[PDB]
């Protein structure tokens, strides 16, 4: 049962998210570029942000 | 009662060749053999 | 499930013509058309209907939403 | 001696299953679709097969990749389009199956019957991987309502979402993902067939009629291969017109445009074959009343065989229940056109009112008509 | 160089689906004009006119196009 | 349905009872142990000593 | 609000008819040199025009007319090259972002699947291109956006590109705005389905092999069931 | 009154065009199987070749001639009695089951 | 007289060994002539609208 | 009655598959290697299934998969070597499967 | 089989949709493989019929 468990969880982790992935979780958005009543969009945890 | 029976007509569907009683089917089962066969060679060929 | 044994029939006579000695295609217009018309005719009366109601509802459907698209001259009449 | 088809193992298997196996003599065109469902799967393995010796499953090279194959790879538009189009005709072939089944009762076949439901899911899955892979901008956008659908789900929810997404959302690990995925479960469908063959074969085939057919038997092999090969036949004559006569007829626009993930195409809509299901799930506002009802909407085919009420199996001497059946059907079509169409006034109404009549049809109407019936045939 | 576009276009403004819609379009435009502060657009009107233009545009055009 | 509405199998179902309240103790400890609930774990002692 | 585009007669619409391959080599001149400064045809290369609308001493100088980047050579240094017929289309701008900012901020589509992703196809196309008109009353739209009515918002973000006379035809075809939108159209149709021509055919072959298989297995179902089919029944009970 | 809808439903199924009667016509069961091994040779051998007709015309899409089709009166209900007893007998073992 | 399909069944078709020669060798042919039929009737409707009709100018 | 695990047909394929299959008394530890070459073609099949989720069969790509599975995936490697060593796992099993069979004549079947 | 004049890119990508579909070949082919040989049994050691000691 240990064996077994061990064995499903680490495919089960090569499913989850990769640590690529995870590494672009938080982004540094530069204010200073966005003009004023501008909405500029960037692509944060690969979905649009605004 | 095996005599009673008596094998029903299907006239409405043999082939004109093969209609006529008086006739023996060998000479027309060449050409009745050729037609199907014709079909099915036909058919292999577009196949 | 062979064949051999697969029910118990008794007294049950069939005769068959070969393929070759009969007609492959007998009366297939003579007694085909008028078979189908039977057929249709009863099939129609139910299957018809219920697909007759998707017509009236895709019509409707289409119409309402057509309408509502449609400017209301009261909204920027005043 | 001994016949080599009867006596060598493989052989007899073989012949067991589509030589000499008992056969009904009066199954009517309705039941050359299961033939002609299995004729689609080959059709649809070799096919994806051939795709894959030149699709990249890279987000950067997939549309690329498909480009590649419609334009530079020699016949590679018949066989991308002899795929797009199998997909539907699979489907075709699949609800006309089911429907024969429901209509004639054959769902009294209990292990076939839930054998053939979870083909259905399969094939569904397949089909919904499968469109992702050209990553277009429908592929990319459809993909991302139908997995975040999963969310609602309570506690496990987001977890399992972007368990299946590999991330954040949609990306590269999904399309690499659905790709594995839909080239493993078409083979997984042909197992799941040989069981349902087997099953099927434990209990023969029904008739239309839906009385047992043991006393007029006739052989497959001399009839039925024919027939089958005549259905195969017009089923490539229907594929063929739509893959080169009209080979974007059943297929978005949207699908040519690169998949964009800061932008939404203008309408989002899954393939046709998936439509009445995403009617459902629109109808209800609750996201999980409408995850449960899209699983519902193919659960009750389980449920089925309980419901059936009436002393005759099949409905070919049922008139009411025929006019059921058909209304059935009709709503199916309108579950379609309405998932087809926006979430606007007009619809939304037709859409709840379609999604209550087709679970009342099924649950309720159908069960008390047969009762009714059989009151009047004096039972 | 007459562009055959602008002459067959011109046909559309004979027929009567063309002559309806033009003065339903003329009016709502004059509406819009006088009402200071409206709303209210000809976009819903001009495309009547031009729906029913481009239809007859499109039986004769591509005839004089060659 | 009411074929099993009767005393004999009210006395299969007692007869059962605790052996299928033993396999839903067993099922909730192997859900549990597999996905490492952290919930549930959290109070178990020693079990604790990990996240 | 949306205006559909209307059928028009094209040549293509035929179940058996196909291009014009005439209009196609107008239609790549249109291309060339007016739909070029912007959209980017990047699935399309010039080899594929060797068998459709010029020939390969044709399509080989038009490669070489343009200038194309090549990999590096030795130092490093990227440069250009004459250009050749394997090379695809230039896109005109070097980044989607660089194109928006020369466009006010709108991307020029890629015109490869312009016809089979935008719906109604050429039909679309050829009003939009030929739709340009005065705005109506009460719309104000913002500088930069022009009046199409048959562009989904009606304030498309390029300007009528198309007026009368805009290229010389070498074929001497009067080089009027629908004729130019014409030639257009029937090359992005080509663009986007190179395989019309051939699809057509296989259709025609096809169309003809399943008339002449159909009845013929057919024919032989039917004389391998007769035997079912005629067959009489008789219940003689002692 | 009843009997007129009845009538109408016997008509409106088709099993009296096939020369079916309606037991022959019931979905065979296991209950439904004891019946029909209990029957007499005389309808079990009515039963099967009834059935093996009403099969033939189904396959050619084919109708009996309306003077032979089956009347609503003349219909006669062979299985009831015995598919009743062996329902009844099945009651009572289920019952015995019960307690 | 032997009929035509008489004839035939007799010649090439009694026998599968011939019967296949038949459907290998018609094969051939008929490639050949359906494809040359098929792409004259494609041509024909297409007068003028194909490279090969129009090749000649530009080369 | 009747057993379920003799009469339903799944079932009954799968007892006299490995349940109630008459096999000799006395084969050897050589007589594991094919039910060896099963178990490895199972999980060959399952460990590539799990690579291809992160495999692209691109020139460009291909490399920077492999190494993307190898450092990135969690338990990539594992996944990877199991692979890569399962296949020469595999070909030991076959080459000792047939050398049984030549050995013990089971060639005759 | 390359798809080309060499191997490249179209033959990695032939290789990597024949290695995927083949192992799914191999398992049919082992299904046929253990019928057959469940239809004469398992050979033992000694080379002897062993149906006395099963
Ligand atoms: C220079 C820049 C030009 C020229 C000379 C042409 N177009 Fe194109 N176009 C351009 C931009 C910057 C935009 C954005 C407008 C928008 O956001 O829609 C467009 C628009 C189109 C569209 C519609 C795009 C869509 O909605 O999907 C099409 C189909 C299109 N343009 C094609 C086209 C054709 C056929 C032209 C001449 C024959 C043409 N354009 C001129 C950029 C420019
Ligand atoms: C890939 C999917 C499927 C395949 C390959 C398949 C194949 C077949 C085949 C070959 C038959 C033989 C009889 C016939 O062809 O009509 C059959 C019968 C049947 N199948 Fe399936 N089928 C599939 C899906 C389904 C589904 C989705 C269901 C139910 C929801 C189902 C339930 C049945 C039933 C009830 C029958 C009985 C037919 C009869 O009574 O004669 N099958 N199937
Ligand atoms: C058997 C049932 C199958 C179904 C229902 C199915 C369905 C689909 C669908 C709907 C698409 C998207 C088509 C498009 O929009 O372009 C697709 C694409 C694809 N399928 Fe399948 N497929 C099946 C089997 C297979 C198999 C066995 C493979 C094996 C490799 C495969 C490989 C592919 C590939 C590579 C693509 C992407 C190429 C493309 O989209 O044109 N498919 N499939
Ligand atoms: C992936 C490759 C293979 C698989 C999965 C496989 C599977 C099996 C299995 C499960 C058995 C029964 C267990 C046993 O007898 O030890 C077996 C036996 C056997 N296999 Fe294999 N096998 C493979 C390769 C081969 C090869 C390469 C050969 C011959 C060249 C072969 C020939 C045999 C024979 C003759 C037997 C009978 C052994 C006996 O009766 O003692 N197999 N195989
Ligand atoms: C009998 C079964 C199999 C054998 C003997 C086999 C053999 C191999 C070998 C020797 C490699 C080279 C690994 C390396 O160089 O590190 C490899 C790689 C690979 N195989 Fe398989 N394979 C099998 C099944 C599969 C299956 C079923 C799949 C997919 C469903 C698959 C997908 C892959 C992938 C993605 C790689 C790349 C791994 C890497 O780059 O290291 N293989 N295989």
């Amino acid at each position: 049962a240990y064996a077994a468990k061990n064995a499903v969880s680490q495919f089960v982790s090569s499913m989850s998210a990769s640590a690529d992935v995870l590494a672009m979780s938080k982004i540094e958005i530069k204010l200073s570029d966005i003009p004023e009543g501008k909405n500029m969009a960037f692509k944060w945890r690969g979905k649009p942000l605004f | 009662s095996h005599t009673d029976i008596r094998v029903p007509d299907f006239s409405d569907y043999r082939r004109a060749e093969v209609l006529d009683s008086t006739k023996s089917s060998k000479e027309s089962s060449d050409a009745r053999k050729g037609f199907s066969y014709l079909i099915t060679a036909t058919t292999t060929v577009g196949v | 499930r062979e064949f051999g044994h697969l029910t118990r029939m008794r007294h049950v006579i069939t005769y068959s013509l070969s393929p070759f000695e009969q007609r492959a295609f007998p009366h297939y217009f003579t007694k085909g058309i008028p078979n189908v018309l039977r057929r249709t005719r009863a099939c129609i009366l139910r299957v018809a209907p219920p697909f007759v109601v998707f017509y009236l509802v895709y019509t409707w459907g289409t119409q309402e939403f057509e309408k509502s698209k449609r400017k209301n001259p009261a909204a920027y009449e005043n | 001696m001994t016949n080599i088809r009867k006596s060598h193992p493989l052989m007899k298997i073989i012949n067991n299953a589509f030589i000499d196996l008992p056969a009904p003599s009066n199954i009517s065109s309705w039941w050359n679709f299961g033939s002609l469902l299995g004729i689609c799967l080959i059709l649809q393995i070799l096919t994806g097969l051939f795709l894959a010796m030149h699709y990249t499953s890279d987000t950067t090279t997939a549309f690329s990749s498909v480009t590649h194959i419609c334009r530079d790879v020699n016949y590679g538009w018949v066989i991308r389009y002899l795929h797009a189009n199998g997909a539907s005709m699979f489907f075709i072939c699949l609800f006309i199956h089911v429907g024969r089944g429901l209509y004639y009762g054959s769902y009294m076949f209990l292990e076939t019957w839930n054998i053939g439901v979870v083909l259905l899911f399969t094939v569904m899955a397949t089909a919904f991987m499968g469109y992702v892979l050209p990553w277009g901008q429908m592929s990319f956008w459809g993909a991302t309502v139908i997995t975040n659908l999963l969310s609602a789900i309570p506690y496990i929810g987001t977890d399992l979402v972007e368990w299946i997404w590999g991330g954040f959302s949609v990306d590269k690990a999904t399309l690499t993902r659905f790709f594995a995925f839909h080239f493993i479960l078409p083979f997984i469908i042909t197992a799941l067939a040989a069981v349902h063959l087997l099953f099927l074969h434990e209990t023969g085939s029904n008739n239309p009629t839906g009385i047992s057919s043991d006393m007029d038997k006739i052989p497959f092999h001399p009839y039925y291969t024919i027939k089958d090969i005549l259905g195969a036949l017009f089923m490539m004559l229907i594929l063929l017109i739509l893959v080169l006569f009209s080979p974007d007829l059943l297929g978005d626009p949207d699908n040519y445009t690169p998949a964009n993930p800061l932008n939404t195409p203008p309408h989002i809509k899954p393939e046709w074959y998936f439509l009445f299901a995403y009617a459902i799930l629109r109808s209800i506002p609750n996201k999980l009343g409408g995850v449960l009802a899209l699983v519902a909407s193919i659960l009750i085919l389980i449920l089925m065989p309980m419901l059936h009420t009436s002393k005759q199996r099949s409905m070919m001497f049922r008139p009411l229940s025929q006019c059921l059946f058909w209304m059935l059907v009709a709503d199916l079509i309108t579950l379609t056109w309405i998932g087809g169409q926006p979430v606007e006034h007009p619809f939304i109404i037709i859409g709840q009112l379609a999604s209550i009549l087709y679970f009342l049809i099924i649950l309720v109407l159908m069960p008390i008509t047969s009762i009714i019936e059989n009151n009047l045939l004096k039972w | 160089l007459v562009d055959p576009l602008t002459t067959v276009r011109e046909q559309c403004e004979q027929i009567e689906k063309c002559i309806k819609a033009r003065e339903r379009l003329e009016l709502c435009d004059q509406r819009v004009s006088s009402r200071s502060q409206t709303e209210e657009d000809c976009t819903e009107e001009l495309f009547d006119f031009l729906h029913a233009r481009d239809h007859c545009v499109a039986h004769k055009l591509f005839n004089s196009l060659k | 349905l009411s074929r099993f509405l009767g005393p004999r199998y009210r006395e299969l179902a007692r007869n059962w009872i605790p052996t299928a309240s033993m396999w839903g103790a067993v099922g909730a400890v192997g859900l549990v142990w597999a996905t490492d609930w952290r919930l549930i774990l959290d109070w178990v002692p020693y079990i604790n000593g990990k996240f | 609000l949306e205006l559909h585009a209307p059928s028009y007669p094209w040549s293509h619409r035929g179940l058996l008819s196909s291009l014009d391959h005439t209009s196609i080599r107008r239609g790549f001149q249109v291309y060339k040199q007016v739909c070029s400064s912007c959209h980017s045809m990047d699935y399309v290369a010039y080899r594929h025009l060797v068998g459709v609308c010029y020939t390969e001493e044709e399509a080989k100088a038009l490669a070489e007319e343009v200038e194309v980047q090549d990999g590096p050579n030795e130092d490093g240094e990227m440069f250009m090259r004459p250009g050749k017929l394997s090379d695809y289309f230039p896109k005109p701008y070097p980044n989607p972002e660089a194109a928006r900012a020369a466009n006010n901020g709108a991307l020029p589509p890629d015109l490869s699947y312009i016809v089979r992703a935008r719906h109604g196809g050429e039909d679309y196309v050829f009003s939009l291109l030929t739709g340009y008109c005065e705005p109506p009353t009460g719309v104000s739209l913002r500088e930069g956006l022009y009046f199409n009515p048959y562009f989904p918002g009606q304030a498309i973000a390029m300007a009528p590109p198309i007026y009368n006379e805009v290229l010389e035809f070498d074929d001497g075809t009067p080089a009027t705005m629908s004729q130019v939108a014409k030639d257009v159209c029937t090359f992005l149709r080509w663009a986007s389905e190179p395989e019309h021509d051939h699809r057509k055919r296989m259709g025609l072959k096809m169309l003809m092999m399943m008339g002449l298989l159909l009845p013929l297995v057919y024919a032989m179902k039917r004389h391998k069931w007769s035997v079912l089919k005629s067959r009489k029944l008789a219940y003689r009970p002692p | 009154w009843l009997e007129g809808i009845r009538k109408w439903y016997y008509n409106a199924a088709g099993f009296n065009k096939l020369g079916l009667m309606r037991d022959d016509t019931i979905y065979e069961d296991d209950d439904v199987k004891e019946a029909i091994r209990r029957l007499p040779e005389n309808l079990y051998n009515d039963r099967v070749f009834r059935i093996k007709r009403a099969l033939d015309l189904t396959m050619r899409q084919q109708i009996l001639p309306k003077e032979q089709w089956t009347k609503y009166e003349e219909d006669k209900f062979y299985l009831e009695p015995y598919l009743k007893e062996v329902i009844r007998e099945r009651k009572e073992r289920e019952e015995w089951a019960k307690k | 007289a032997p009929t035509l399909t008489a004839r035939l069944y007799s010649l090439l078709f009694r026998r599968t060994s011939t019967f296949a020669l038949t459907i290998a060798v018609g094969a051939l042919f008929f490639e050949r002539a359906f494809d040359q039929g098929a792409d004259a009737i494609y041509e024909h409707i297409n007068q003028g609208k194909l490279w090969k009709h129009i090749k000649h100018k530009y080369e």
